[PDB]
This record gives structure tokens, C-alpha cells and sequence, in this order.
């Protein structure tokens, strides 16, 4: 348990930096980053 | 649904004016009747009231007190008939130990009343407590009730509006003991709104009737969205999760005579005003932990986003370095005049609150070294043998300060 | 540019954008800025019909070389302008845009 | 947008009549309501006013004063309700050192007000200051505010209408010190309108109400084109760049009784009149640095070109030998009667203004040699130890005179 919580952090934070990445490349869809 | 437990003169009044504000908002007549214009109302009433076969609505409130005078005056008010005589309780006949001893003595009837009220609600969500931590009644009785409640109901929230003693003003000579013990109990059992007379009256300036009118305003604005269902934040637990000790501030704290300056009030200016230490109703690069802003009236989420962006860029706030606010919107009651184009209430968790306890600890340590006013405490059974309770409470508060 | 009040605010908002090269410029972003200017300046009190035609176009460097307004017109009124007045106004609008940024530069230095 | 900071009795009044003129021009009712005839107005109002949810308009003004009497009288005027009570500030309870000491003392609330006002404007352009340099209040308070403002806001303009003490008339016995220090601060922090009672009253002849009515006329005519957008000169920075100490003159300075002589008033005759030393409202082949003429009413640019050509040929003016004027046109408000066919206002920078300081320096040097009226100054902290401040200020003014 003490060793798997830190795994989720490295796993979940990796997907979030992917969501904020693709949501930036656009011409709304740009105001989501400010949310 | 929810229950309100108000103790001591402070709590008794707090409840009086809180229910005054509620009945004003929901269009509830003083006698419990409903006005004709509000017959088709859409507002949810179950949260704080339950209707009766006579069509009248009864608050989910219980009155507790060591003395009769305050409640007797309450029952002479125009709002007297509204309350439930069954729930109200008065002691037949200023110390924390005495208060807790009585609480041990009068367990049965109090919990009878509480159980009766609880069984009348399908989806009770938590508890609300209003009391003062200095006086003998509020401190000890709230301590006892919190202990036995957290024991009895391990699946209900416990929210309190605790009033803290003035410090710049030298009121309870034995305040340090009661405050320290009540804080022990709050940390050890309370789920989640600090209050102090000093800064409250400071903002009021710059009778208890007006002070507690402001306090009731704070409480009602806190519970608005729960009362008025919307899309988000449709439950108290949603509130608590989004933040978790607290402090509060309300922008449109304006007298009935101060409406002459109808200032064009955006959302940005309000949410900004909620940040300043002046508006924080309570009195090491201390920083925030959480901020929530509930906004009433017309609101454009574009304006909210712009205000958030600008405040973030202007860095008017400071946050924890080790962890990554919230702006919720509600609707005003359709009845009270909308003298304010848009209004704002803020509840936040900020580390600076630690100072409070450091003062009280300093106060308490400033007495325990000389054994001042311990004679009465030794009288009660709890402090009959020793005062290890006091030492444990002090160390618990010290641990909390260290944690902050 | 006969308005003056509106073009002033419009040159203050396009400053952070046009300094970048043209490759990173996309039309869908500037329209929100133009719409913001028409709302803030005195051009808001105006006929909604004529405001429906006023938009942006991207000439095809730097952002100060490919920006220009269009004000497209179609229908019966298009028999007065005839695709040649719109190919002449844009030929004029450049000279009034340059002589307008060469002035707001010189009031920034001052 | 813009903010106005008016200090001392002089500044307080100046503001009163300036806002009177503004509300007259823009058709703003005394209470802040808008007249029916002006409902569809095209004039820009954001520059000096911001509207309110109650449809009323509030000036972007702040009232400061060491004494209550003047502002108390203001709030008894028919225009009282217009101002914002929040912004107005009055000291709860005649020297520059005392003024600066108080400014150090009351930093927090003043800058609170200023920040609140600033955050309500998207495109604030600069600051406007109205004050007198002789009296204790205006001089010291303006000094402190200018210092802390140039420190706080390094990207905003700072414009002032500084009133200089009469000299032919022997009013403040300690005027040399306050004037010299205020000039130090103006050179060291002020972005950019000199004013003197002597020549102002001279032209008035050939109560403070009328004098300051004229001054407010000057201010409003200066800000006209900004208020009324056109083609050119659509910003204060455009004004400043086209010139950069200043002096002013206005042609149609005619009494309400002196309209009987409806003289056929071209543009040429006006622009000519703006050149004479008589019309310059302030009192070595000294020459010009810059000239700007803003013209109101019908105007043909052909007439302007002809007037410029003829004046250039007639060489009525003198220019710097080491460097290479401007005539801008505006539109009158559609409301005030156009008793004048065409009117003209002139703002210029001319080297002769140097003489002013040479007088004050001569005044100051005429006292520092004998240590007159320094007892009060030693009382304050700033001049508690020494008066090196005074020496630095004097040398700075001397450097400015040498530069001229």
C-alpha cells in the first residue's frame, strides 16, 4: 500500500501532462487550461 | 437535511437570528404560516425546516441552556410560536468542568430529543453547532455533546460556528481553560468556522443584535447553494471535501442606510475584496490552504475566468509549496430585495489561524504556572483527582500548531 | 480608420500577438480580439447589420504584415463595390495601417 | 481611463469645480442620474466616470485632506451624493515635514483606495494630481504620494495641476521650503501644468469660485479630445510625446455677462491670441520649446494652414536654435451653448518658466542663511537629525535651472 500510492502518482500525473498538452494546441478549447 | 445544536446565551441568540434570516429568505411567516406570494415556491425547505400537518413549518433546531432567561425572552418574541416546545430544553435550576458534569448528568433527555429529530429525516447529512468557547455553558456542554455524538453517530458530519473570546479586550476570566479544552474536543471530534468578537466588531464599526445578524448572514450565505439546488456543490460533503479550521468573509456587509452608494459591482471586484485581511472577519511566511468563493446574483463564467486569470497573474495570494481555489455560483432567494447586483462570500483555510492558539496557549501557560482559579475546577468530579485532562489538551493543541 | 477611437484599442490588443512570426498565427484566435474591441470602444452603439460583415482576413514575415480588415459585402449592395472597390480599399488600408503603427511607436518612445 | 488625486483645500475645491464642469459637459445629473435628452449620447464617459448598476455614474476621484471642513462643506452641496463615500478620506484629527510624516503614517488606507479604484479600469493611462505647493497639506502629501506612486506603478503617467504661491503679494510664510521640496519631487518623479494665483487673478481682473472655475475650464479643455474621440491625438501619451514644465492659456475666457460682444472669431485670430504673454495664465533671449493649440468648433484645415503660414512669416515667436508647433482639432460637447463660433486652448513649454524657480530659490536662499522658521521642521522625524534633504532639493532645482 505504502509503495503503490506513489506508483499511481507517477501514472496519473503522466496522463494529465498529456491532457494539458493536446488541449493547448488549438486555434472554448483554449480557456480549459485556465480552468 | 441537517440539525442545529446551539448552546449558551451566544448559541441561543445565534440560532434566533439565524432562523430569523432563514424565515425571511424562504418566505416563512413568523407563526410558521406560508405567505400567499410564496405558495408556489421552488425553494427547497426540507434542509432546515420540516412542514407540519397544520401546514406550518418547524425548524430542525434544539435549544439548550444552563439558564432560563435567554430562552424565556425568546419565547416572548413574535417568533416564539415557531419553535417546537418539545425540543426546547431548559435546566430546572461559568465553568467548563461544571458544564461537562451537567452534560454527563443530563445525557438521557438530550439524546432523546436528538434521536426524535433525527428519525424524522430520510437523508440527514450532518450536524451544525453554534456556541461560544469561553463561557461555562457553551464550552463544556458543546464538549460533552460532541464527544457523545461522535461516539453515537460515526457517519454524520459535524459543523460548528465557534465564537472565540476577545483578546485585545481583556470577558471570561477563566477563558483560557475553557477555550483550550473546547479546542481539544474540536480537534479530536469535530469534522469542520472560527469566529471572534474582536475582528467581527472591528468590521462592524469600520448591540449583539447586529453582530449576530452579520454572523447569521454568514451562515445563511454558506448554506445557500445547499438550500437552493443547482448543478454543482449540491451537498455539504461536497463543500467539506473541497477545502479539508476556517475563516470567513462577506463583501456586501452594508448597513440598511449604506445602500445609497449603489456601486457598479462586478464579480471581479467582489472576489478580489474577499481576499484582503480586512474582510476576513477573524483577527513565518504564512500562506493559504484553500479558498472557496460562493457568488450570488447574475454571473457570467467568462467574467469569473477573467477574474481568476488576472488575480493569478497579479499573485495577490500565496499558496503551499507542496500542493496544487474554487468559485461556485448560486441563485438569490426570489424575495429579499437584490440591492446588490452581485455579491460574494468567501470561506478559506489559511495557516495564519495558528496564531490564535499560540495566543491562547500563551494565555494558558501564563496561568498554569501559578495555579489561578483552579479551586472551582477541583470541585467537579472530572478534575477532582488531578488535571491530566488539561495537560493532554495542551499537548494536543501544541501538536496541532506544530502540524500547521 | 475614420473612427479613431476603435482603432486605438485595436492596436493595443494586437500588440502581444503580431510580434510573433506569421507561421504561428491563425485567424480563429484574432476574431475574439476584434470582437472585444468593438465591445469596449464606442463602436458598440452601432447598427447590428453592418457589424455582421466586419471581420478579419489574413493576407498571404510578421504579424504586422498579414493583418487587415475585410468588410465583405454581397447582394444588391455588391453592385456598387463590384470587387474592385474591395481590391482598392485594401490597397489603401495598408498605407493607413503603416502610418498608424509608425505613430504609436513614436508616442511610445516619447 | 484616469484617476484624480486632489489634496489640500486648493485641490479639494479644484476637484469640486472640475467635476462640476465635467458633469455639465457630459449631461450628468447632480445626483449621478443621466438626463433624458442625453440618453443616446455618443460622448465617451469611461475616461472620467464609471457607471453603476443603479445607472448612476461615479467619478474616478479620491478626496484627501488634513482637515475636515472643506470636504464636509462639499458633502453639503447639491453635488454631494455624486461622489463615492468609500473613496473619500478625512484625517480623524501648515508644514511640509508634517505632511510627509502623516503620509508615511497613513500609507495603507490611501493605497488601498487607490488600488481599488485602479482595478476597476481595463486601460488606465495615467494619473492626474491637483494640489497647491505652498500649504502644508498639499505640498507634503503630494510629495509622499508621488514618491510611493512612482515606486508602486512604474508604467503609468503622472500629470499634475500644481498651483504656485503668489509672489507680488507677500500667503504661506514658510512657502519657500514647501515649494522647493515639492519641486524637487516633481522633477524627480512627475511625468508632466504650472499654475500661479498672481497672473491667474490678473487675467481674471483685466472669489476662489471664479478662479477655480477658470482652472477647471483649462483642465477640461485640455482633456476634451481624449474625452471626445476623433482621428488624431486619441490618448494622453500622444499629448505628452508631442511636447516633452508647461504653461497654459485659453482664448474665450469671457464672463457670462461678456457675451454681448459676439466678435466674429476666426481660427487665425484665436491661435494668434494664444501666443501673447498676456494670455499665458502664469506670471537671456528666452524662447519656446513646444506649442500645442487645441481648437473647438467648426474649423477648416485650410484656415489652419493659412494661419500657420502667416504666423511663421510674421515671426511672432522664437524657437530653439538647436531643434526643429502643433494644431489639433476637437468637437464641442453637444450640450453647452456654443456662444463662441470657434475657441482655442494653448499649452506650451517655454524656457522663461525658469524664472519662477530663480525667484523661489532666491526666496529660499534669502532664508536659509538665517535659519528662519526651522523650529517646527526639526520636530518631525525627517528633519529631526539634519536638513540634507533641503540641500539636495536646492541643488536639484539649480541643476534644472542650469539645464534650461
Amino acid at each position: 500500500f505504502e509503495a503503490t500510492i506513489n506508483k499511481f502518482d507517477k501514472n496519473f500525473s503522466a496522463h494529465l501532462l498529456d491532457l494539458l498538452a493536446r488541449l493547448s494546441i488549438y486555434s472554448g478549447m483554449a480557456s480549459v487550461i485556465s480552468r | 437535511e441537517i440539525i442545529t445544536l446551539q448552546l449558551g446565551q451566544c448559541g441561543n441568540q445565534i440560532g434566533f437570528e439565524f432562523w430569523k434570516q432563514l424565515c425571511a429568505e424562504h418566505g416563512i411567516s413568523p407563526e410558521g404560516i406560508v405567505e400567499e406570494f410564496a405558495t408556489e415556491g421552488t425553494d427547497r425547505k426540507d434542509v432546515f425546516f420540516y412542514q407540519a400537518d397544520d401546514e406550518h413549518y418547524i425548524p430542525r433546531a434544539v435549544l439548550l441552556d444552563l439558564e432560563p432567561r435567554v430562552i424565556h425572552s425568546i419565547l416572548n418574541s413574535p417568533y416564539a410560536k415557531l419553535y417546537n416546545p418539545e425540543n426546547i430544553y431548559l435546566s430546572e435550576h461559568n465553568n467548563w468542568a461544571s458544564g461537562f458534569s451537567q452534560g454527563e448528568k443530563i445525557h438521557e433527555d438530550i439524546f432523546d430529543i436528538i434521536d426524535r429529530e433525527a428519525d424524522g429525516s430520510d437523508s440527514l447529512e450532518g450536524f451544525v453547532l453554534c456556541h461560544s468557547i469561553a463561557g461555562g455553558t457553551g464550552s463544556g456542554l458543546g464538549s460533552y455533546l460532541l464527544e457523545r455524538l461522535n461516539d453515537r453517530y460515526p457517519k454524520k458530519l459535524v459543523q460548528t460556528y465557534s465564537v472565540f473570546p476577545n483578546q485585545d479586550e481583556m470577558d471570561v476570566v477563566v477563558q483560557p481553560y475553557n477555550s483550550l479544552l473546547t479546542l481539544k474536543r474540536l480537534t479530536q471530534n469535530a469534522d469542520c468556522v472560527v469566529l471572534d468578537n474582536t475582528a467581527l466588531n472591528r468590521i462592524a464599526t469600520d448591540s449583539f443584535s447586529q453582530i449576530n445578524q452579520l454572523v447569521s448572514t454568514i451562515m445563511s450565505a454558506s448554506t445557500t447553494t445547499l438550500r437552493y439546488p443547482g448543478y454543482m456543490n449540491n451537498d455539504l460533503i461536497g463543500l467539506i471535501a473541497s477545502l479539508i479550521f476556517l475563516m470567513t468573509g462577506y463583501t456586501p456587509l452594508t448597513t440598511d442606510q449604506s445602500v445609497a452608494s449603489v456601486r457598479k459591482t462586478t464579480v471581479l471586484d467582489v472576489m478580489r475584496r474577499l481576499l484582503q485581511p480586512k474582510n476576513v472577519m477573524v483577527s513565518t511566511n504564512h500562506c493559504y490552504i484553500a479558498i472557496l468563493n460562493i457568488i450570488q446574483g447574475e454571473v457570467d463564467p467568462t467574467q469569473v475566468h477573467k477574474s481568476l486569470q488576472r488575480i493569478r497573474e497579479r499573485k495577490l495570494a500565496n499558496f503551499i509549496p507542496w500542493g496544487p481555489i474554487q468559485v461556485a455560483l448560486s441563485r438569490k432567494s426570489p424575495y429579499l430585495p437584490s440591492a446588490h447586483r452581485v455579491s460574494g462570500l468567501m470561506m478559506a483555510n489559511h495557516t495564519s489561524i495558528s496564531s490564535l492558539f499560540e495566543r491562547t496557549c500563551r494565555q494558558y501557560d501564563k496561568l498554569r504556572k501559578r495555579e489561578a482559579f483552579l479551586e472551582q475546577f477541583r470541585k467537579e468530579d472530572m478534575f477532582k483527582d488531578n488535571f491530566d485532562e488539561m495537560d493532554t489538551s495542551r499537548e494536543i493543541v501544541q501538536q496541532l500548531i506544530d502540524e500547521y | 480608420l475614420g473612427q479613431g477611437d476603435f482603432i486605438r484599442h485595436l492596436m493595443d490588443l494586437l500588440k502581444p500577438e503580431l510580434v510573433r512570426p506569421a507561421t504561428t498565427l491563425y485567424q480563429h484566435n484574432l476574431t475574439g480580439i476584434l470582437e472585444t474591441a468593438v465591445r469596449a470602444t464606442n463602436a458598440q452603439f452601432d447598427s447590428p447589420e453592418i457589424l455582421r460583415r466586419l471581420d478579419v482576413r489574413l493576407l498571404e514575415d510578421t504579424g504586422w504584415d498579414v493583418f487587415s480588415l475585410d468588410y465583405h459585402v454581397d447582394g444588391p449592395i455588391a453592385t456598387v463595390f463590384t470587387r474592385e472597390c474591395m481590391s482598392h480599399y485594401l490597397r489603401v488600408f495598408n498605407f493607413l495601417w503603416r502610418a498608424k503603427r509608425m505613430e504609436y511607436i513614436l508616442t511610445d518612445i516619447r
